[PDB]
């Protein structure tokens, strides 16, 4: 049972209050090339529609970003596969600059709007990046059956919603054109965006027993983002460019991804796929920013095994408001795994999680 | 590359029908949208009488007659699915026909998205103006005062985005549509007022009200009914203000109704047609008063071909047109016959669509190929035999999905599936499968409710002369028999029967189990000679130099006939994509799926294994695949188009294909194939086959530069002297077309616009060939020579 | 030149106001044995008169602590098994309910050596070393211009023994303190040399095995002489895992705080690092961001330091946070991560 309220975590809260907001989504042709400044120290894969917490310190990035808000808030996160061939642009919609301990830092909440191919990078005489780039577009495919349809029947296109023979007759009524092409339908469930979308939906909760959006896209863009896999097939995601492609290959990765170890010895299973549950409306893992100022991709679970804590508790910047965190690592190489996050309080739950980060564990 | 399109067969398949009085005011004409061609025929006590066809350059999607004020006899109304609209006039002189455009446009919207639905087009009673219904919450008006000549039309927000359908109301002053709607609560009936004036809708006559769930069909019954008749899956309703009447018979509960039309013109009478082939007559009864309707009833009349649309013609004579099958013209009796069926057969028009597969063989060793396609669906199911144009009909009864030919054993084995019903199972009609001479279940040891329909899969044996069903072969329950190819495989001399199935179960997505089933066909039985189990469906199979390969779900397996007659595995390459479209020449192996994803394998036969030579990745429906040599491949895409690929010194660069030919065909190719139907023995070299859904064959063959430059200057030297109808651009309508693109056409040849060079008269020919060089200057008696030896290719 | 206040790093001002403090002074007799309360995680050779800060979070710590004020303020440190150890009295503490836990942060002045006779342990999981109290090997005398006199003076009856004049000059309380002394002018006392000796042994940068020797060394010369040993021996110090990447030299060090060039301090969570201040140090890469939170040095921000061949974290950079001061930077190397040469 879960009561802890689960668009907490999506606001950074720890970050503070009181930040400048904006509104006005700035898009780009979606095939032309452009110049967009690149953040050096963003060493993580960003997927659309996925949220990026920062609190930058350095004058390079503080007088970019100080510049940005006059100006198109949107910067380039390239998805370095080791060298750089694609990436995704940002758009800042959160913005506070502070003078804590003794420097100015500029915290910025931003967003992952477009992906793009990386054409050629300029180091500028500030020691930064401008990335031009050609962006890509979302190819979005009609019906399968729209080219093959049979008139007099359209009028069946529209069907009442409300669950087993529900999909079964759904099949039956709109793959019915489906007879006078070379293919079955049940071959054209294989690439229809509902199917797949309700497949995942419900492959999903049988992992979390207490299980995202409606459009495809959507959709295809919050499963990639909030699965547990490692960085190669997460570029191999953001390359494909159809939500129906996109959606297969994710039901393919799930279906195949068994367990999580320790990166620095593989032989430690820290985790199983099975115990991971999303304790925040936008997925079982996310990004956050620790203090100072490094992003690390958390997946929470419900059980994990081979970890030490270490430290005293503390409720200190804490990522799940209402939760403290004890750093956990690796038992056999003492490696940082994670942090290991406890109620503060009676009547609540989970009473108990971790947070695993990302860049630490292995699929196997 | 440079590819040369003709057809050879042009479209049977019937997409829409309509009656009036079009030609003269006296005769009674009848004009069928088939795709692209326009026939009109008089009806006559004799039958019919084809007074004309014409040729469009569009996908006729709405054809409706209509009689202005003023006008002597109708014009007629025409959209095509790439949003022409055009208004049209039958002028005769003598001898002399010809189709004059009253009026023509494009009424496409820069932005919106098509409907769910579909096109939806109508006339209002008045003709006060013409609405459709394109795109998902606007409806567009095109006025219909003399002064449109170029249709200009405005839209209207619509706040009902889930339109089911809609009609213009008889007996109002004022326009009025009634249309079916469904939002969370329902499905609704609502009436709106159009005001050209104001520009936009007002508050109908009669209040919105609830119908079934599934009610999906409006008919707007005349006067002095009025009002409207909304007809869906359990009941039959009608509303008019006040009046509302309602039937639920048990005669239509079987089946969608999915088409109708008025038999009288006071609307007493109408015929109603549902998915399976019934043809029901709903009869509307009248009291009077003012006159009100008294009571519903429907009477089943018989059964016909699964009919697309239909049309009264008169003295109860219907046209029956079928997109499955062949279209009818059928007499209505007033008495039933011994068999209770008021329905009698006069005349069937031919119909090979759907083209589904088909083969090229040369029956009578004559050096003519001859072409056998598997048409029809359900109880329309039937083999053509096309040759040089004669067909000739085999009826199955049931849907034929692949076809290959044995010489060594003089016969065709066909896949073929048949509809039965839970009841054990129970079948609805005597078909192929069970009228077979001899017959076999499958009996592999390897590896629902009441009502429902269950598919029974069979392999058919069918005599190349008598085409009797010599056998019939019946596989597993719940398999799924997808590929079938004939072949000689090893040392072995003996030929084969190899059929990839699949286990399909309603609780799982993606088979995990199939089969690779080897058959032989010896003296008048069959036998299964081995049988491989696999952990995929087989989507496809070839022979591959005297190897099987076949393609299992994402891998691809070549497999080898051992000596103990078992399919040994030799190599297996991955893909990130499902092997559906698999084709071979040499040692070239050609890989597409179903989202336009083409790779190009070799293979390496001392490494014995795959590597991928090329790679061209791009989203987007493909629907069929072929190689036209070792550096061209043919395809088929979405929006009914055709492309071309083709395979610097740099690696990046030479594993990519480069896609160098794009062509608008117009119809869904199901099927390439290699061959002619031509006596063998050139300006071309090649010659692709190809079947489509409409029932259309058409020919690809390839050209030298030359020839191209020439025909292509040819081409736009025509397009400015033939009058297309409606006057579409035909450079518009070859443009390769997709959701939100648009190409030009480039590395085809239109070859019916070349062809068509002939038809026209010397003095246009004249003006056509000016300056055009041959390094001479050419002459009309020059391209004549070249118009004739293209036109000879088929 | 330092404008610096050298007497805010002494006084620990990073553990808060308000700290409650216990003055007066509980010293057990000179050979008894008494048993005490052991610190279970706290790893140091604590010195006489040493500082120690701590942050104690355990429940059983904070439980015993609370029964320590309550009885004479001591507990153990064990040199670490453990033949040897020191006890600390406590004289500053304060309880606090900060970030949902409860922790209790006292200071803690060594007292006395002692050598352990046995080691108990409770169900509460806290240790008590039964143990005697080390004495003090006190020694009577063995027997420029103005020590040039006190030469003299001082070791003429050595004609009397079978060793030179000056040979008695290396073992004299005072000749080995101003020799001491002498060499701690560049960096930067008590006079008493027991109190001199353990003071000098506390700020040295030697690795453990040394400080255990100083530790278990029972007379006030032998550990003078041992120190200045060691202060003309200690040439370089480098990383501990490398054992050749040369972080510094003996001649960078310098006193930052009035308790010599090192010190312990202790972090947010409750781990004590031994600093040492240093001019310049060298093979470091600075990692993230300088802060001024918990800064063990008020005025100045720290900032990561590791070593640029194995990435191993060496220390802080300290840089002054306002011009006009002195030094405007400097790295404080934490012991545990250095080794000698
Ligand atoms: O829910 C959650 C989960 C936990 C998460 N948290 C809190 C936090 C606090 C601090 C640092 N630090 C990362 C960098 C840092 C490292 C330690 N430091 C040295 O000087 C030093 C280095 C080596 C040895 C001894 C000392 C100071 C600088 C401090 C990182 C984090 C972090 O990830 C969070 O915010 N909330
Ligand atoms: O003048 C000075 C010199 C600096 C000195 N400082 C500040 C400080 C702050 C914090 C920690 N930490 C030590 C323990 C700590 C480690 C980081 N954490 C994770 O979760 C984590 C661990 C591994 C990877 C990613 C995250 C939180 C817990 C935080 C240690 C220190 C420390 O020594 C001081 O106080 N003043
Ligand atoms: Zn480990
Ligand atoms: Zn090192």
């Amino acid at each position: 049972i879960i009561n802890f309220d689960t668009s907490l975590p999506t606001s950074h809260t720890y970050l503070g209050a009181d930040m400048e907001e904006f509104h006005g989504r700035t898009l780009h042709d979606d095939d032309s090339c452009q110049v967009i400044p690149v953040l050096p120290q963003v060493m993580m894969i960003l997927i659309p529609g996925q949220t990026l917490p920062l609190q930058l310190f350095h004058p390079q990035e503080v007088s970019m970003v100080r510049n940005l808000i006059q100006k198109d808030r949107t910067f380039a996160v390239l998805a370095y596969s080791n060298e750089a061939q694609f990436g995704t642009t940002a758009e800042i919609y959160a913005y506070r600059e502070e003078q804590d301990f003794g420097i100015e830092i500029v915290k910025v909440k931003a967003i992952g709007r477009q992906r793009f191919k990386v054409l050629e990078l300029r180091t500028q005489s500030d020691g930064i990046q401008q990335a031009k780039v050609q962006i890509l577009p979302e190819c979005v495919l009609p019906s399968t059956m729209s080219a093959v349809q049979l008139e007099s029947l359209n009028k069946c296109q529209i069907f009442p919603s409300k669950s087993y023979k529900w999909w079964q007759k759904y099949q039956k009524r709109k793959f019915h054109c489906a007879n006078l092409t070379s293919w079955p339908r049940w071959l054209y469930s294989l690439y229809d965006a509902e199917t797949l979308m309700d497949r995942i939906k419900k492959q999903l909760r049988e992992w979390d027993e207490n299980l995202l959006p409606s459009n495809p896209i959507d959709f295809s863009y919050r499963v990639a983002a909030c699965l547990p896999i490692d960085d190669v097939l997460r570029i191999q995601l953001l390359k494909i460019g159809s939500a129906i492609q996109r959606l297969r290959c994710e039901l393919d990765i799930m279906n195949k991804c068994t367990s999580l170890c320790c990166k620095q010895c593989q032989e430690t299973e820290i985790t199983t796929k099975n115990e991971i549950f999303s304790l925040s409306l936008c997925g079982p893992m996310a990004a956050y920013v620790n203090p100072h100022g490094y992003v690390h991709e958390t997946l929470t679970v419900y059980k994990a095994c081979n970890l030490n804590l270490i430290g005293r508790p503390s409720t200190e910047h804490s990522w799940f408001p209402g939760y403290a965190w004890t750093v956990a690592q690796c038992k056999i190489c003492a490696s940082h795994i994670g942090w290991k996050f406890t109620a503060t309080k009676k009547d609540m739950s989970p009473q108990k999680f971790w947070g695993l980060t990302r860049s630490a564990l292995l699929p196997t | 590359s440079y590819n040369y399109v003709v057809t050879a067969q042009k479209p049977t398949a019937v997409n829409g029908c309509v009656t009036g009085h079009f030609t003269s005011a006296e005769d009674l004409n009848l004009l069928i949208a088939k795709n692209t061609r326009l026939e009109i025929y008089v009806v006559t006590a004799e039958g019919l009488r084809p007074v004309k066809e014409v040729g469009m350059y569009g996908k006729i999607a709405v054809m409706e007659l209509f009689r202005p004020k003023g006008e002597s006899k109708d014009l007629l109304f025409i959209l095509t699915a790439k949003y022409n609209a055009c208004i049209l006039e039958y002028k005769q002189s003598g001898e002399s026909i010809d189709i004059i455009t009253r009026a023509h446009g494009n009424v496409q919207d820069r932005i919106g998205r098509p409907s769910e639905t579909g096109i939806i087009g109508i006339i209002d009673p008045e003709c006060r103006m013409i609405g459709l219904r394109l795109y998902d919450g606007l409806f567009k008006v095109i006025p219909l005062d003399r002064d449109n000549k170029e249709l200009k039309a405005f839209n209207i927000r619509l706040e009902e985005l889930h339109v089911i359908d809609v009609k213009f109301l008889y007996g109002c002053q004022a326009p009025t549509i009634c249309f079916v709607y469904q939002d969370p609560q329902g499905r609704h009936v609502k009436t709106y007022e159009v005001s050209l004036r104001e520009k936009e809708f007002n508050k109908g006559p009669w209040k919105q009200e609830n119908v079934e769930a599934e009610a999906s069909m409006v008919i707007a019954v005349p006067e002095p009914f009025g009002g409207a008749i909304i007809i869906g899956q359990e009941s039959i309703t009608y509303h008019n203000g006040d009046k509302y009447l309602a039937i639920a018979p048990p005669i239509i509960k079987q089946s969608t109704i999915v088409c109708h039309n008025r038999v009288d013109p006071n609307g007493s009478r109408y015929l109603l047609g549902d998915m399976e082939g019934r043809l029901f007559m709903l009869l509307l009864e009248k009291e009077e008063q003012t006159v009100t309707l008294k009571d519903l009833r429907v009477e089943l009349l018989g059964e016909t071909s699964i009919a697309e649309c239909l049309t009264y013609l008169d003295n109860g004579v219907v046209f029956v047109g079928s997109r499955l099958g062949d279209s009818q013209l059928v007499k209505l009796n007033v008495d039933s016959n011994e068999q209770g069926s008021y329905v009698v057969a006069m005349e069937t028009f031919t119909n090979l669509g759907p083209i589904v597969d088909m083969c090229v063989v040369d029956l009578e060793r004559q050096g003519q190929g001859q072409l056998v396609t598997c048409s029809g669906a359900f109880k329309e199911g039937s083999l053509r035999i096309i040759r040089n144009l004669h067909i000739r009909t085999v009826p199955l009864y049931e849907s034929p999905r692949k076809i290959c030919y044995q010489e060594v054993s003089q016969c065709f084995g066909v896949l073929s599936s048949r509809i039965e019903v839970q009841d054990g199972t129970t079948a609805l009609r005597p078909s192929a499968s069970t009228q077979a001479l001899s017959s076999s279940v499958s009996s592999s040891k390897l590896f629902t409710s009441f009502g429902e329909e269950v598919e029974v899969h069979n392999l058919l044996i069918i005599d190349q002369h008598t085409f009797e069903v010599l056998h019939a072969h019946q596989f597993l329950q719940n398999e799924y028999a997808l590929s079938l190819v004939s072949c000689k495989l090893g040392k072995d001399p003996n030929t084969y029967f190899i059929v990839g199935t699949a286990m399909v179960y309603p609780e799982e997505a993606e088979p995990k189990q199939g089969r690779i089933v080897v058959f032989q066909y010896s003296d008048g039985k069959l036998q299964t000679v081995a049988e491989k189990e696999v952990k995929g469906a087989v989507y496809s199979m070839v022979e591959f130099n005297g190897k099987l390969l076949a393609s299992i779900n994402s891998t691809v397996r070549l497999y080898e006939w051992t000596t103990e007659k078992e399919l040994r595995t030799e190599c297996n390459h991955y893909n990130n994509i499902m092997a559906l479209y698999l084709k071979t020449k040499g040692d070239f192996i050609l890989v597409g799926d179903l989202m336009r994803s083409v790779l190009l394998l070799a293979y390496k036969p001392m490494e014995g294994n795959f590597e991928e030579i090329a790679r061209d990745f791009n989203p987007n429906w493909m629907s069929a695949v072929e190689i036209l040599d070792d550096d061209n491949f043919l395809g088929a895409e979405n929006a009914f188009n055709l492309f071309v690929c083709q395979k610097a010194t740099t690696d990046e660069e030479r594993q990519h294909l480069q896609e160098v030919g794009l062509f608008h065909l117009g119809e869904f190719v199901n099927v390439f194939c290699h061959g002619s139907l031509v006596m063998q023995n050139t300006p071309t070299q090649g010659s692709v086959l190809f079947g489509t859904v409409n029932g259309m064959i058409g020919l690809v063959t390839s050209l030298s530069e030359s020839w191209y430059n020439l025909l292509l200057d040819m081409q736009n030297r025509l397009n400015k002297v033939i009058k297309s109808v409606g006057k579409i651009e035909h450079s518009f309508w070859r443009s390769f077309h997709t959701e939100r693109k648009t190409e030009p056409a480039t590395g085809f040849i239109d070859g019916d616009l070349i062809e068509s060079f002939l038809d026209i008269s010397r003095p246009k020919m004249q003006e056509v060939v000016a300056n055009l060089q041959y390094k001479r200057e050419a002459t009309a008696d020059d391209l004549i020579k070249v118009v004739e030896e293209l036109t000879r290719i088929h």
